[PDB]
RNA sequence: UGCCUGGCGGCCGUAGCGCGGUGGUCCCACCUGACCCCAUGCCGAACUCAGAAGUGAAACGCCGUAGCGCCGAUGGUAGUGUGGGGUCUCCCCAUGCGAGAGUAGGGAACUGCCAGGCAU
RNA sequence: UCCUCCUAAAGAGUAACGGAGGAGCACGAAGGUUGGCUAAUCCUGGUCGGACAUCAGGAGGUUAGUGCAAUGGCAUAAGCCAGCUUGACUGCGAGCGUGACGGCGCGAGCAGGUGCGAAAGCAGGUCAUAGUGAUCCGGUGGUUCUGAAUGGAAGGGCCAUC
RNA sequence: CCGACUUACCAACCCGAUGCAAACUGCGAAUACCGGAGAAUGUUAUCACGGGAGACACACGGCGGGUGCUAACGUCCGUC
């Protein structure tokens, strides 16, 4: 099961890569969570808002949730924009918009996003 | 005799014979008899070689034949004038160019396979002679 | 599993006539007894049966003698 | 779930003794139990394919699925796109509940049932086995049959050999011979 | 008879072959397959032709990891 | 081959039309595309009828 | 700073298969459980959610690994522009450019923005 | 007359009564988009099931497939399934490749209306290369452009079409 | 119903080894060709539009070739 997320996301992160928006990289694991934001050449990133970084994940309940992944949504948001970050376009990562992304990829429009 | 069971299309052109060989050492067994000059070989010619060799050696040992021809050579049939097409193929050729090994032979000894191999060395067009097996 | 498009399911009786009462669901509606149990039956100890060989001195020396 | 309460709780108990293992992943575990009840002959009749449809329906509670010939054979008058098998999958606690009408019940009732011979496991342990008719699932009515063509069970297991995936379904005294 | 046809092809291949410079609009390789793929700021057409879209020097760059032919647009 | 000509009409009430072609032996049943008009400026129904 | 582990990169088989060990505190997989959130052309197998009793077995990275694949010499080979010939159906000469296959060898990746854990 | 490889001499092009093959259609989806999936073949086990139906793993890894000939492509699949749709759009086009011209084809960015998707984005027919035909004359439906004294009408142009 | 029998028999899988190819390349030179930067060079020698005709039947010598038999002071080509 390992070798399905990165066959559906080979199209669209390489489709960002030509396209040259900055990037907005998803993760959907079970126990935890990670999001973070990518330069157009893939190889710097800037942000990091997951929930291994304990000093967010201590004032929530649970990490891996609906309201958790809506958490680090806003997470991301607010150490984004406080660094000037306008210009994002959204991977998916081949985890289907339902329940935790479509709360991670709202969370942060309802926290200040343009995409 | 030998002839191709199979090709893929049916007629092939005539192209050049220049380069020298690829088959050039004895591969499997103890004497050789080697081509010298440039040409082609009939399906007939190495056949009656292959009975006129055989019939010195008298059933022992064994005989390695490598060459196999398979070139379509046609002919524009007789009193037709030159144009309305190509010809139809009449026999399957092989093309031997200059040191190019036929046979391999074991087991007989020598000095009878000088003349075992001289008398079909008589019946082939183009200039052979002898040599043995090499130790690397 | 899709809400409506398979049947039904519903605990009842199967008990047997040598006595091993049990419950499975089915879709069979009405209680439905067993004849053969297999906590009894003939497979451990009723295959020896069949096969009735016999030696021939037997069957020589159980009709008759000399 | 009567023979997953008696799995988890005492199979284990005699799979980790004889077989020298370290964890609980180490033991075989059931994957699936599938049910094809093929008709081959429904060219004559769709209705011979949606009764075969619905007779093995009517033994575990799920409506099949209709599945189709793969690639064409000339022969049997077959091509791309005709549907002529009948498949049941079951997981979980459903193929407990399936089971035990199985091994309880449906294995006895047979005629002339003998036992079932102790090699069907293709080597890997995966189980085949093949009934030659329907009423042995007691769940039909009797003259309720328009024909008789039996299906074949197969176990679908987590075994990973014919010596170490046998003593799984012989924990549950599997009649073999 | 049998043998009296043939079609002259659609003089495809290179145009603007690697190393000089381009306007925005032009085509580089009319081809059939994706033969030379999809490089940097060119568009792959209809019938596959690699166009450009900027402006500038061309370049042959291999690329990817299935070693294929990329044909890229930078400004000059 | 039978794909003759059609006129798709615009149902705006203006009088344009498309013209395509449609197999009448597997398909008779009569066709409504709802296609772009270029004198009303709306997406319209196009009520369809013969090419003559 | 050091080591390990997680998404993304440069890289295009010296970077991949082989067989034998490995590591689960944290991370990752398995797993646990499932009514509304979604789910199957049958089915919690995939897909989604809720949670962490149990295991690092299968996955997943490491070291060991010349059975490979792969890279790769120098030297020799016929080809070959241009010019003179010959025993002109094809080869020799003076000049450069001189590869494929094989010999000696290397060879179990390397590296970067990032976050956590343990140590110094 | 057109289409595919080779002869054709590593760019385009290059002939003969030279060597081999296909076309003069189709498709209301076999189209646009979203989401998802991955083969041919043999081994082993299994109800009638046989060497070849369907079901199970398992080896192997495009040796398979494209509505059709080859050739070149193809995993992000351009191959295969489900949902919604009619962009199989109207006016345009910088800039090009190739013909002697009559041509033919690709085409970023714009306007006006949409479809898909949460979103960037994609879409001006089908993986592309064959599915073909100048002019005159003549028919259909619009068009206030003209209307041989004036208002009209016949007829002619105009764009769509046969 | 079965089956032990090898028997100068052939034969796909695969293996160590050997060749051939216009219609198949896991490799692949020279020379030839498009475009920029430059040194010396030649009677602008390179295009542009405008006036006027010629020609549209070619052969042989060397090289890479396709009909022909690697025959023809033979034919059909690209090239000097
Ligand atoms: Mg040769
Ligand atoms: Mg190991
Ligand atoms: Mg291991
Ligand atoms: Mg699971
Ligand atoms: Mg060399
Ligand atoms: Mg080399
Ligand atoms: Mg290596
Ligand atoms: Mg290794
Ligand atoms: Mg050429
Ligand atoms: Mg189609
Ligand atoms: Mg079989
Ligand atoms: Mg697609
Ligand atoms: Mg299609
Ligand atoms: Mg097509
Ligand atoms: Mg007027
Ligand atoms: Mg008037
Ligand atoms: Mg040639
Ligand atoms: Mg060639
Ligand atoms: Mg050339
Ligand atoms: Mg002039
Ligand atoms: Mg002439
Ligand atoms: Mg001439
Ligand atoms: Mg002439
Ligand atoms: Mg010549
Ligand atoms: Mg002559
Ligand atoms: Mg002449
Ligand atoms: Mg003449
Ligand atoms: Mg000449
Ligand atoms: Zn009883």
């Amino acid at each position: 099961k390992k070798s399905a997320r990165i066959r559906r996301a080979t199209r669209a992160r390489r489709k960002l890569q030509e396209l040259g928006a900055t990037r907005l990289v998803v993760h959907r694991t079970p126990r935890h969570i990670y999001a973070q934001v990518i330069a157009p050449n893939g190889s710097e990133v800037l942000v990091a808002a997951s929930t291994v970084e304990k000093a967010i994940a201590e004032q929530l309940k649970y990490t891996g949730n609906k309201d958790a992944a809506a958490a680090v949504g806003k997470a991301v948001a607010e150490r984004a924009l406080e660094k000037g970050i306008k210009d994002v376009s959204f991977d998916r990562s081949g985890f289907q918009y339902h329940g935790r992304v479509q709360a991670l990829a709202d969370a942060a429009r309802e926290a200040g996003l343009q995409f | 005799m030998l002839q191709p069971k199979r090709t893929k299309f049916r007629k092939m052109h005539k192209g050049r014979n220049r380069g020298l060989a690829q088959g050039t050492d004895v591969s499997f067994g103890s004497f050789g008899l080697k081509a010298v000059g440039r040409g082609r070989l009939t399906a007939r010619q190495i056949e009656a070689a292959r009975r006129a060799m055989t019939r010195a050696v008298k059933r022992q040992g064994k005989i390695w034949i490598r060459v196999f021809p398979d070139k379509p050579i046609t002919e524009k049939p007789l009193a037709v004038r030159m144009g309305k097409g190509k010809g139809n193929v009449e026999y399957w050729v092989a093309l031997i160019q200059p040191g190019k090994v036929l046979y391999e032979m074991d087991g007989v000894p020598e000095e009878l396979a000088r003349e075992a191999f001289k008398l079909a060395a008589a019946k082939l067009p183009i200039k052979t002679t002898f040599v043995t097996k090499t130790v690397m | 599993m899709k809400k409506d498009i398979h049947p039904k399911y519903e605990e009842i009786t199967a008990s047997c006539s040598c006595g091993n009462v049990m419950k499975i669901r089915s879709t069979v509606g009405h209680d439905l007894n067993l004849d053969v149990c297999s906590k009894c039956h003939p497979f451990f100890t009723g295959k020896q049966r069949d096969v009735a060989t016999g030696g021939r001195v037997d069957r020589f020396n159980k009709r008759f003698n000399i | 779930a009567k023979l997953h309460d008696y799995y988890k709780d005492e199979v284990v108990k005699k799979l980790m003794t004889e077989f020298n293992y370290n964890s609980v992943m180490q033991v075989p575990r059931v994957e699936k139990i599938t049910l094809n009840m093929g008709v081959g002959e429904a060219i004559a009749d769709k209705k011979l394919l949606d009764n075969a449809a619905a007779d093995l329906a009517a033994i575990s509670g799920q409506k099949p699925l209709i599945t189709k010939a793969r690639k064409s054979v000339a022969g049997f008058k077959i091509r791309q796109g005709y549907p002529i098998g009948c498949k049941v999958t079951l997981r979980g606690e459903r193929m407990w509940e399936f089971f035990e009408r199985l091994i309880t019940i449906a294995v006895p009732r047979i005629r002339d049932f003998r036992g079932l011979s102790a090699k069907s496991f293709d080597g890997r342990g995966n189980y085949s086995m093949g009934v030659r008719e329907q009423i042995i699932f007691p769940e039909i009515d009797y003259d309720k049959v328009d024909r008789v063509r039996g299906l074949d069970i197969t176990i679908t297991t987590t075994a990973k050999s014919d010596e170490e995936g046998r003593a799984l379904l012989a924990a549950f005294d599997f009649p073999f011979r | 008879t049998r043998n009296g046809r043939d079609s002259e092809a659609k003089r495809l291949g290179v145009k603007r072959f690697g190393g000089e410079s381009v306007l925005a609009g032009s085509i580089i390789v009319r081809q059939r397959g994706t033969k030379f793929h999809a490089g940097a700021n060119v568009g792959c057409g209809r019938d596959h032709t690699l166009f450009a879209k900027a402006d500038g020097k061309v370049k042959f760059e291999v690329k990817g990891p299935k070693n294929r032919k990329f044909i890229s647009i930078e400004a000059e | 081959g039978i794909r003759e000509k059609i006129k798709l009409v615009s149902s705006a009430g203006t009088g344009h039309f498309y013209t395509t072609t449609k197999n009448k032996r597997t398909k008779p049943e009569k066709l409504e595309l709802k296609k772009f008009d270029p004198v009303v400026r709306q997406h319209v129904i196009y009520k369809e009828a013969k090419i003559k």
